C-alpha cells in the first residue's frame, strides 16, 4: 500500500535525521542538542537543589552530650531541693 | 523516542483492517441538533449498539425507528456534521476490563487520559449487564474496615453492602470514601487476596483540577497501585456522565467474578441524574417530579443492583458500592435521594452544622444507619460497641434537653459529660485512618467512663498519647486484636489494666 | 476563495434558518456573516435541521430582514482578536472594538469554542494566589487559577475593590486583567470605563493593564451566552502565549445563566427545572473547565454572583457553588464602619483554608482570628447591653484584640488615592502572617485601636503608633 | 521487654501518689515516652535504607 | 525519573509538531494522483475476497 508505505517512510525518515543521525533538525531553526542533553541535562537539578540535595550531604550528626559530667554541685542542690519538695510533699 | 513511533507503526499495520474494511453499517446523518442525531440507514444495527461517526466521536444508537435511528453523541455536536458517514462498531457498548487498569486514569470508555500509553485490558465487557439473580448471592459476613472512628464503630459495612453516603456541599463527603481507600492500603500491601480489596473511584461532573489533586493525593499516600479512577468531568458530554458509572460497575463485576473483592465509589449520582434528565428532555420525553423522567429511579436502581456478595459457588466475590448524594440544604425529601434511600442498604448522613462546628467527620448518628452491617462487624467491635450507640442516642436525648440551663441529677449529667467526651472523641483528621486494633481501646475507654475526669479539650492529645502508649508498651494486645478480632475475658482484663494505667494520667 | 452562499428561509425573533447549497454545510458553532446596511450581522450555527438547512441564533437585532438573502460563512467559529493590542479596548462579543479608537490591529484571532485543557495538563496542587489585600490573603485565600464567588450589591466599592485587585496583580505578579460585563448596564459600563481611565489601570496612551469586553443588556441572548466565552478566550491567550497568571473578572454569571436558558428556550428545547436550561451543568462545565492552572500559567477567575430572590437551593447558585473554591462577601455593615475594603471576615470562606495548603502557621493564625472574631461577634450583644463590666481579663483582652484586628483589616487603596489621598500598599503575604500573628500574641496591646485603621503592615503599625504618639505629644 | 519497665513505671505512679509534686521524675517518664515514641515511629518509618539497583 | 518522563513527553510533543511537518510533506505530492490506483487495486482486493 503506497499510501501506507510512503506515509510511514516519511513518518520514520523525517525524524530519522533528528534521532538516528545527529544532523540536528533541518526544519527547526532552533537547535535540539543544547536543550535536553546540555542545558536541561542539569534539568532535574535545576528543578531540585544542586550541591546539597543531589550531592545529598552525607553529614555527620552534631554530637550532643550528657550533663557536662558534673554530679556534685548539682546533685547536692537536687537533694536539698528534694528536701524542699518533700516538705511540700 | 522512536519506540513510540515503532509502537504507533505497528498500530499503523493494524490500521490490515483496511484490507478487511467492508463495514455493513455506514449510513448518512439526517439531522443532528441538541445532543442527538438522526441517521438514515444502518439496517442491521443492534439495539444500544456502539457506533462511531466520521469525525471520530463515538455514539450509542439508543432508539430505533422504521426510517431512521436516533443516536446519542458522546461529545460535543461541534465535531459531528450533517450528511456524514456513520460506521457501526458491531458491538453493544463495552469497556476494557483487566488488572492493568489499576493505576491508570481513563474516560468513560477506558481510553486513558493519564498519558501513560495503552491499557493492558484482559477483555471487553458490556455496560448494561444484568444484575445477578437472588441465587448466586450471599448475605454479607465480611467487614469493610474503613479506618474512620464512628463509621467503623456505628455503621459497619459488609463486603457488598450497598451503603449510601448522603450529605451537602463541601461537607466532608468525598474525604470519607477517600480515607476508606487509604485504609485499604493495610491489606493491599499484604498478600491474602480475600483480605485485599480493590478501589474504583468514579468522579463524574466535577472539576478536572479536583480530580487531578485527588489522583495526586492518592499517589502521595500510594493508593494508586490498587486504584482505578473514572473521570467524567463537567466539561464533558452528559451521555458520558450518564454512561461512566455503568462502565465502572462492569469493572467491579470483572473483579467480583474473578472471586476477588472490590470497592466502587460513586461521586456523585446527583449529577448523573442531572445528565440523564438532560438526555431525556433532549429526547423530548415528558418529565415527572422535579422535572425528572420517571425511569430515573430505575436508572440508579439498575446501576446499584450490580453490587453484592457472591456465594461460594461463584467464587465468593464481592463488590461494595459507595454512592454520594449532594442534597439541597439538608433536605431528605427531594425526589432524587428518596429514590436512592429506597435502594441502598443504609445511610450515612453528614450534618452541615457539625462540620460547621468543625466536627469532622460530621456524622449525624441519629439519621445514619446500616441494615445488615451488624452481621459483618468486627467481632471485637461488636463486643465493645453494644452500649455505645445506645449511650450516644441517650446523650442525644439529653443534648437538646440540656440547652435550657437547668441543673440535673448525677445520672443525666454523667451521661452529658461522657457523651461530650465521646462526641469530641470521634473527630478525626483527613488522611488519618485507624486500624481496628487502634480503634478498640478508645472505645473501651469511652464506654467505661475513664474520659470523664479528663478535660474535654484534652481528649485529642489523649487519643494519640494513649495510642503511642500502647504501641510502645501493650503492642502484644494490639497484635491480639489484630489476630483475633475478638476480645476474650483475659484480653478484656488485660485491656482494662492497660487502659487504667494510662488513665491514671 | 470558496464563498459558501446561504439563503435565509426563516426569521423568528433571534432564530434564523438558512438553506445552503449541497455539500456546503458548516459545522455547529460557526460564525456566519450577513452584510446589513448597518454593518454585519453575525449568526452561530447551533442546529443542523437537515435538508441543507441549519438553525442559528442571532448576535444582534434582526429587524428588516428579507428571507433569501446571501449568507456568508466564516468556516470556523467566532474569531476574536488577541494580544497586546487588546489591552484597554472596549470589545463586543463579535471581536470588534467599540471604544471608537479605530480597529484593533491584533496579529492573531482565536476561535472562542476551544476545548478545555486536558486532565494531564492540570496542575495537581493549587497554590495560593497572593493578591495583595490583607483580608483576602488572610481569611479566604485565592487559588492560583481558582474560582471566586464575589457577593454583595453595588455601592460598597465593589468596583473599587476589583480595581485594587487589578493593580495588586499588576504590581505583584505582572499578569493582566480581563473584565467581562455580561448583561452590564451600559450607563454603569460607561461609568466603569471612565473610572478605569481615571484610576490609571486604563492608560489611553500608555500601557492599559486590562482588556474590556462588554456584552450590553440590549443584545440578544445569543450574544450574552457567548460574551463570557469571548473573555475566556482572550484570557486563555494571555495565559497560554505569555505564560502568566491572568485574572478573568465576570459579571454576571447569573445573567449568563439567564442567557443560556433563554437561548435554550428560543431553540424550542424543553425547559428543565426552575425554568433554567436543561444543559445547565454542561453549559457551566464548558465555562469552568476552560479556566484552570496549566503548566504554562493560570487563569484565576473572580466572578460576581447574584443570589436569585435570596435562595441557595436555586439550581443556578447551586450549580455555581459546585465550582467556587473561595467566596468573598462585600457586606454593607463592614462598609458601614468606614472600613475599606468592606469584607465580611466571617462569611468569606475558601476550600483552601487548610494547614496542608497554606502551611500550618497561616492556618493557625487564620484559625485564631476566626475564633477571636466569632467570640467577639457573640459578645457584641452584651457589649452594647451590659458593657465591659462582664468582660473578664480573658474577655476584654480578646475584645480589644478583635477591635484592633477590625481596624487592622482596613487597607489603604492604590485606587482610592484620588478619593482618600492615602496611598495603597501592596501588602505581602509573609508580612501579613507575622503582623496578624503578633497581634494574636498581644505584643501591641499598648498601641491604641486608632493606630490600625487603614494601615499597610506591622511596620506601618509601629510607624502610625509613633506618629500618633508624637501627635498626642 | 520495655513493658515490664512501664509496669514498674505505673507502680511508681501509684506509689508517687505518696509524693505529689514530683517536678521532673514524671517529666523524666515523659521524656522517655517521648523519645521512645519517636524511635519506634522512626524504625517503623524506616525503609531498607537504599536505592533499589535492580528495579529503581 | 520525573525529568525522564518529562523528557519523554517533550519528545512526544516535538514529534507531534513533527507529525505536522510530515503532513505538510505529504500534502504536495502526486501521491494524490498515484494513490488513486492504490485505492483501485485495493478495492479490487477487498471485493475479490468475496
Ligand atoms: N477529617 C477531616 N480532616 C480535615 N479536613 C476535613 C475532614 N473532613 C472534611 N474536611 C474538610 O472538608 C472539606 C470538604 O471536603 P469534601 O470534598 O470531602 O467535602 P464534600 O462535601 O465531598 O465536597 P464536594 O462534594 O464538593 O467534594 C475539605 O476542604 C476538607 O478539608
Amino acid at each position: 500500500q503506497d499510501l501506507y508505505l510512503r506515509e510511514l517512510k516519511d513518518t520514520k525518515l523525517a525524524p530519522s535525521t533528528l534521532q538516528d543521525a545527529e544532523g540536528n533538525v533541518k526544519p527547526w531553526n532552533p537547535p535540539q542538542k543544547p536543550n535536553l542533553p546540555e542545558l536541561e541535562l542539569q534539568g532535574p537539578e535545576a528543578l531540585k537543589a544542586y550541591t546539597e540535595q543531589n550531592v545529598e550531604t552525607a553529614h555527620v550528626a552534631k554530637e550532643s552530650e550528657e550533663g557536662e559530667s558534673e554530679p556534685i554541685e548539682e546533685d547536692w542542690l537536687v537533694l536539698d531541693d528534694a528536701e524542699e519538695t518533700k516538705e511540700s510533699h | 523516542k522512536a519506540q513510540p513511533t515503532e509502537v504507533s507503526s505497528i498500530l499503523e499495520e493494524r490500521i490490515g483492517v483496511s484490507d478487511e474494511a467492508n463495514l455493513n453499517e455506514t449510513g448518512r446523518v439526517l439531522a443532528v441538533g441538541d445532543g442527538i442525531a438522526r441517521v438514515f440507514g444502518l439496517n442491521n444495527i443492534q439495539a444500544e449498539e456502539l457506533v462511531e461517526f466520521s469525525s471520530g466521536v463515538k455514539g450509542m444508537a439508543l432508539n430505533l425507528e422504521p426510517g431512521q435511528v436516533g443516536i446519542v453523541l458522546f461529545g460535543s455536536d461541534r465535531l459531528v456534521k450533517e450528511g456524514e458517514l456513520v460506521k457501526r462498531t458491531g458491538n453493544i457498548v463495552d469497556v476494557p476490563v483487566g488488572p492493568g487498569l489499576l493505576g491508570r486514569v481513563v474516560d468513560a470508555l477506558g481510553n486513558p487520559i493519564d498519558g501513560k500509553g495503552p491499557i493492558d485490558a484482559a477483555g471487553r465487557s458490556r455496560a448494561q449487564v444484568k444484575a445477578p439473580g437472588i441465587l448466586p448471592r450471599r448475605s454479607v459476613h465480611e467487614p469493610v474496615q474503613t479506618g474512620l472512628k464512628a463509621v467503623d464503630a456505628l455503621v459497619p459495612i459488609g463486603r457488598g453492602q450497598r451503603e449510601l453516603i448522603i450529605g451537602d456541599r463541601q461537607t466532608g463527603k468525598t474525604a470519607v470514601a477517600l480515607d476508606t481507600i487509604l485504609n485499604q492500603k493495610r491489606w493491599n500491601n499484604g498478600s491474602d487476596e480475600s483480605k485485599k480489596l480493590y478501589c474504583v473511584y468514579v468522579a463524574v461532573g466535577q472539576k478536572r483540577s479536583t480530580v487531578a489533586q485527588l489522583v495526586q493525593t492518592l499517589e502521595q499516600h500510594d493508593a494508586m497501585k490498587y486504584s482505578i479512577i473514572v473521570a467524567a468531568t463537567a466539561s464533558e458530554a452528559a451521555p458520558l456522565q450518564y454512561l461512566a458509572p455503568f462502565t465502572a460497575a462492569s469493572i467491579g463485576e470483572w473483579f467480583r467474578d474473578n472471586g476477588k473483592h472490590a470497592l466502587i465509589v460513586y461521586d456523585d449520582l446527583s449529577k448523573q441524574a442531572v445528565a440523564y434528565r438532560q438526555l431525556s428532555l433532549l429526547l423530548r420525553r415528558p418529565p415527572g417530579r422535579e422535572a425528572y423522567p420517571g425511569d430515573v429511579f430505575y436508572l440508579h436502581s439498575r446501576l446499584l443492583e450490580r453490587a453484592a456478595k457472591l456465594s461460594e459457588k461463584e467464587g465468593s466475590g464481592s463488590l461494595t458500592a459507595l454512592p454520594v448524594i449532594e442534597t439541597q440544604g439538608g433536605d431528605v425529601s427531594a425526589y432524587i435521594p428518596t429514590n436512592v434511600i429506597s435502594i441502598t442498604d443504609g445511610q450515612i448522613f453528614l450534618e452541615a452544622e457539625l462540620f460547621y462546628k468543625g466536627i469532622r467527620p460530621a456524622i449525624n448518628v441519629g439519621l445514619s444507619v446500616s441494615r445488615v452491617g451488624s452481621a459483618a462487624q468486627v467481632k471485637a467491635l461488636k463486643q465493645v460497641a453494644g452500649s455505645l450507640k445506645l449511650f450516644l442516642a441517650q446523650y442525644r436525648e439529653v443534648a437538646a434537653f440540656a440547652q435550657f440551663g437547668s441543673d440535673l441529677d448525677a445520672s443525666t449529667k454523667q451521661t452529658l459529660v461522657r457523651g461530650e467526651r465521646l462526641t469530641q472523641l470521634l473527630k478525626q483528621n483527613q488522611y488519618s485512618p485507624l486500624a481496628t486494633e487502634e480503634q478498640v481501646p478508645l472505645i473501651y475507654a469511652g464506654v467505661n467512663g475513664h474520659l470523664d475526669g479528663i478535660e474535654l479539650s484534652r481528649i485529642g492529645e489523649f487519643e494519640s498519647s494513649f495510642l503511642s502508649y500502647l504501641k510502645s508498651n501493650h503492642n502484644e494486645l494490639l497484635t491480639e486484636i489484630r489476630e483475633k478480632g475478638e476480645l476474650s475475658k483475659e484480653l478484656l482484663a488485660s485491656l482494662k489494666s492497660a487502659t487504667e494505667s494510662f488513665v491514671a494520667t | 476563495s470558496t464563498p459558501i452562499t446561504g439563503k435565509v428561509t426563516a426569521v423568528i425573533g433571534a432564530i434564523v434558518d438558512v438553506h445552503f447549497e449541497q455539500s456546503e454545510l458548516p459545522a455547529i458553532l460557526n460564525a456566519l456573516e450577513i452584510k446589513t446596511p448597518q454593518g454585519k450581522l453575525v449568526l452561530e450555527v447551533a442546529q443542523h435541521l437537515g435538508e441543507n438547512t441549519v438553525r442559528t441564533i442571532a448576535m444582534d437585532g434582526t429587524e428588516g430582514l428579507v428571507r433569501g438573502e446571501k449568507v456568508l460563512d466564516t468556516g470556523g467559529p467566532i474569531s476574536v482578536p488577541v494580544g497586546r493590542e487588546t489591552l484597554g479596548r472596549i470589545i463586543n462579543v463579535i471581536g470588534e472594538p467599540i471604544d471608537e479608537r479605530g480597529p484593533i490591529k491584533s496579529k492573531l484571532r482565536k476561535p472562542i469554542h476551544a476545548d478545555p485543557p486536558s486532565f494531564a495538563e492540570q496542575s495537581t496542587s493549587a497554590e495560593i494566589l497572593e493578591t495583595g489585600i490583607k483580608v483576602v490573603d488572610l481569611l479566604a485565600p485565592y487559588a492560583r487559577g481558582g474560582k471566586i464567588g464575589l457577593f454583595g450589591g453595588a455601592g460598597v466599592g465593589k468596583t473599587v475593590f476589583i480595581q485594587e485587585l487589578i493593580n495588586n496583580i499588576a504590581k505583584a505578579h505582572g499578569g493582566f486583567s480581563v473584565f467581562t460585563g455580561v448583561g452590564e448596564r451600559t450607563r454603569e459600563g460607561n461609568d466603569l470605563y471612565r473610572e478605569m481611565k481615571e484610576t490609571g489601570v486604563i492608560n489611553l496612551e500608555g500601557e492599559s493593564k486590562v482588556a474590556l469586553v462588554f456584552g450590553q443588556m440590549n443584545e440578544p441572548p445569543g450574544a450574552r451566552a457567548r460574551v463570557a466565552l469571548t473573555g475566556l478566550t482572550i484570557a486563555e491567550y494571555f495565559r497560554d502565549e505569555e505564560g502568566q497568571d491572568v485574572l478573568l473578572f465576570i459579571d454576571n454569571i447569573f445573567r449568563f445563566t439567564q442567557a443560556g436558558s433563554e437561548v435554550s428556550a428560543l431553540l424550542g428545547r424543553i425547559p428543565s427545572a426552575v425554568g433554567y436550561q436543561p444543559t445547565l451543568a454542561t453549559d457551566m462545565g464548558l465555562l469552568q473547565e476552560r479556566i484552570t492552572t496549566t503548566k504554562k500559567g493560570s487563569v484565576t477567575s473572580v466572578q460576581a454572583v447574584y443570589v436569585p430572590a435570596d435562595d441557595l437551593t436555586d439550581p443556578a447558585p447551586a450549580t455555581t457553588f459546585a465550582h467556587l473554591d473561595a467566596t468573598t462577601v462585600l457586606s454593607r455593615g463592614i462598609s458601614e464602619l468606614g472600613i475599606y475594603p468592606a469584607v465580611d471576615p466571617l462569611d468569606s470562606k475558601s476550600r483552601l483554608l487548610d494547614a496542608a495548603v497554606v502551611g500550618q502557621e497561616h492556618y493557625d493564625v487564620a484559625s485564631k482570628v476566626q475564633e477571636t472574631l466569632q467570640t467577639y461577634k457573640s459578645l457584641q450583644d452584651i457589649i452594647a447591653i451590659l458593657g465591659m463590666d462582664e468582660l473578664s481579663e480573658q474577655d476584654k483582652l480578646t475584645v480589644e484584640r478583635a477591635r484592633k484586628i477590625q481596624r487592622f483589616l482596613s487597607q489603604p487603596f492604590a485606587v482610592a488615592e484620588v478619593f482618600t489621598g492615602i496611598p495603597g500598599k501592596l501588602v505581602r503575604l509573609k508580612d501579613t502572617v507575622a503582623s496578624f500573628k503578633a497581634v494574636l500574641e498581644g505584643k501591641y496591646d499598648n498601641i491604641p485601636e486608632h493606630a490600625f485603621y487603614m494601615v499597610g503592615g506591622i511596620e506601618d503599625v509601629v510607624a502610625k503608633a509613633e506618629k500618633l504618639a508624637a501627635e498626642a505629644n | 521487654a520495655k513493658s515490664a519497665a512501664n509496669k514498674l513505671d505505673w507502680a511508681k505512679v501509684i506509689s508517687s501518689l505518696r509524693i505529689t509534686g514530683s517536678t521532673a521524675t514524671q517529666l523524666s517518664s515523659f521524656k522517655k515516652r517521648n523519645d521512645e515514641a519517636r524511635r519506634q515511629l522512626l524504625e517503623l518509618q524506616s525503609q531498607p535504607t537504599e536505592v533499589d539497583f535492580s528495579h529503581y | 525519573v520525573r525529568y525522564e518522563a518529562s523528557l519523554r513527553q517533550l519528545e512526544q510533543r516535538q514529534l507531534a509538531k513533527s507529525v505536522i511537518s510530515r503532513v505538510q510533506s505529504e500534502l504536495g505530492n502526486p501521491k494524490f494522483q498515484e494513490k488513486v490506483l492504490q485505492q483501485s487495486i485495493s478495492e479490487i482486493e477487498q471485493l475479490l475476497s468475496k
